[PDB]
């Protein structure tokens, strides 16, 4: 809840080009690989012993698609991030006790994946506008701690 | 603490930067200044306008120091002692700013080297920059 | 913040013995020494060059006393910490751009000082009640980011 | 990265603990479980009621590793290798929990060794614990 009109335009246009069937699993997969302790929260997901097992785990890719849908929900409701995520905030904060610094990490992993797939088109201005998206999502998901 | 494979991944990916050091170094800084504007206050006397020659010259210093850190990955505190004087003793840089610059470097690397930015290499570069960041923000003399 | 009636009695009892001329200055002083980057916010305070200079600094002692008085005010209004600190949050978030992790560091530095001063009277359940307070204070100060 | 001064501060201050190692280890564990109840989820098989013999004996194991880490401050990765495999590979402890325990250890030392708990020593001890924490949470084998 803090985006200028030109930042909303830039994030909406880029997101219309996002493959919402692959980007979620790529980001959840990299979160599990780059920050290994987060695998502890996904003990029922099966094989997570190597980068290849993680990125090829079909439960990781299926759940990442749910992640990305909820990020899509937030992008269509950019001025009401608190309410869009309130119920997920209860689950992540009151039931799962994921420390909120992990919400920041996933948001930034997602930013790296967007850069990875778009190359030169993920320009410093597009990145900066997306930095306020993922920071608002992290903040919203941490609301039940607040 | 880097594993042998982390060192292998870092050396191989950064070697692919090559002549694009200052270009990528300058691009990271400009991402950081723009995504996180509070970082500009560490450079109050700088010309931070887009494309400014000073930021180019400064991005090249960053990348060259990173090149130096890659080669001295097993000798970090000694090799980086002067940069720690600057950032930890003189500039007293808040460590969260190092996460921001490190993230912006990763973004730059992913934007320019998509084939080499694999999950495993991503994870090694993150730890390498976190390791360089710890050294630059700690006063150890 | 949820303190039981027995936690509030023991928080109140300990706080009424606190040395209001020294405890705040020692907490702010230890913050500037243990986390040297925080000195960047206090350039006009004079000599911060060594530990001894920081802790003896009269501007540090005077500023720490005002920090302690804000915590006193949060103790008196546990039911409404957000309204109690609304303008300090504007100052610290909108004007100073203090990163919220620093708020938690000061809160925990204060805890360490309480333990330093009161010794074994600073029991673990007394600590547990104090951690809820400083987490509460620290959350209310970060609200202008929320 | 500790300075020579950090190392001497930490040895002197932890030298004072002497035979209270297990008492202080247990107290710091109890401080962590009471103040930050989610840390308990790493000990579901433990008896965590106050004064539990299981917590007491485990506290002693923690302080002794700290005592060992003080004596090997200049080769933490070799010395801490076994505890790193436990905490990073097998247990996968979230780093925020190391900050909470570290803080509860500082609280314990301040409450028992007020003359040792000087601003400079407080800073060196915080850095020592942050450095042990980093090694235990890194997968470097
Ligand atoms: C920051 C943005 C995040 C978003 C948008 C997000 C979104 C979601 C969604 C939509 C669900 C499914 C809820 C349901 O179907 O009931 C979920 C579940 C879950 N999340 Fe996240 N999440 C985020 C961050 C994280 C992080 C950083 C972690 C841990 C490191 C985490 C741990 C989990 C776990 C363990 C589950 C349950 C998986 C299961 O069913 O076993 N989340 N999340
Ligand atoms: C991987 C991380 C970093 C590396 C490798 C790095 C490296 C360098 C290098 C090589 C210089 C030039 C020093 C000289 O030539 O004398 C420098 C200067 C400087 N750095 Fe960084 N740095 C890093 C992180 C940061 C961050 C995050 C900030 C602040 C947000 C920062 C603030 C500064 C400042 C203020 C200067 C002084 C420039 C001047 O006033 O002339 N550094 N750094
Ligand atoms: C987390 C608990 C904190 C509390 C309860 C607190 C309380 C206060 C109070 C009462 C003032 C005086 C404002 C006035 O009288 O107008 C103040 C000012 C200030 N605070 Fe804090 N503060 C906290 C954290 C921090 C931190 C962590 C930093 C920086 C790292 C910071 C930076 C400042 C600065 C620079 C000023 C202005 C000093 C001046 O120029 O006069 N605050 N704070
Ligand atoms: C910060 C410094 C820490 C040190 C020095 C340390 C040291 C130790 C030691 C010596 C052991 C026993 C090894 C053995 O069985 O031979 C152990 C086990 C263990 N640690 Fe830690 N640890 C630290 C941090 C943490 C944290 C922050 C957590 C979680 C909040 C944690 C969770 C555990 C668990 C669950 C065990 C297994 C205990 C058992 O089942 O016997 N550790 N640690
Ligand atoms: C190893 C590590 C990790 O994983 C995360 C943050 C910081 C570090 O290490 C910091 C550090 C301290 C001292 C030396 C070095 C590397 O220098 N060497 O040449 O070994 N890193
Ligand atoms: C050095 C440091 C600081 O200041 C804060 C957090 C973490 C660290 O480093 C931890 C670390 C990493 C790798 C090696 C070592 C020990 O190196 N020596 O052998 O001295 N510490």
């Amino acid at each position: 809840v803090h985006l200028t009109p030109e930042e909303k335009s830039a994030v909406t246009a880029l997101w219309g080009k996002v493959n919402v069937d692959e980007v979620g699993g790529e980001a959840l997969g990299r979160l599990l690989v780059v920050y290994p302790w987060t695998q502890r929260f996904f003990e029922s997901f099966g094989d997570l012993s190597t980068p290849d097992a993680v990125m090829g785990n079909p439960k990781v890719k299926a759940h990442g698609k749910k992640v990305l849908g909820a990020f899509s929900d937030g992008l269509a409701h950019l001025d009401n991030l608190k309410g869009t995520f309130a119920t997920l905030s209860e689950l992540h904060c009151d039931k799962l006790h994921v420390d909120p610094e992990n919400f920041r990490l996933l948001g930034n992993v997602l930013v790296c994946v967007l850069a990875h797939h778009f190359g030169k088109e993920f320009t410093p201005p597009v990145q900066a506008a997306y930095q306020k998206v993922v920071a608002g999502v992290a903040n919203a998901l941490a609301h039940k701690y607040h | 603490v880097l594993s042998p494979a982390d060192k292998t991944n870092v050396k191989a990916a950064w070697g692919k930067v090559g002549a694009h050091a200052g270009e990528y170094g300058a691009e990271a800084l400009e991402r950081m200044f723009l995504s996180f504007p509070t970082t500009k206050t560490y450079f109050p006397h700088f010309d931070l306008s887009h494309g400014s020659a000073q930021v180019k010259g400064h991005g090249k210093k960053v990348a060259d120091a990173l090149t130096n850190a890659v080669a001295h990955v097993d000798d970090m505190p000694n090799a980086l002692s002067a940069l720690s004087d600057l950032h930890a003793h003189k500039l007293r840089v808040d460590p969260v700013n190092f996460k921001l610059l490190s993230h912006c470097l990763l973004v730059t690397l992913a934007a320019h080297l998509p084939a080499e930015f694999t999950p495993a290499v991503h994870a090694s570069l993150d730890k390498f920059l976190a390791s360089v960041s710890t050294v630059l923000t700690s006063k150890y003399r």
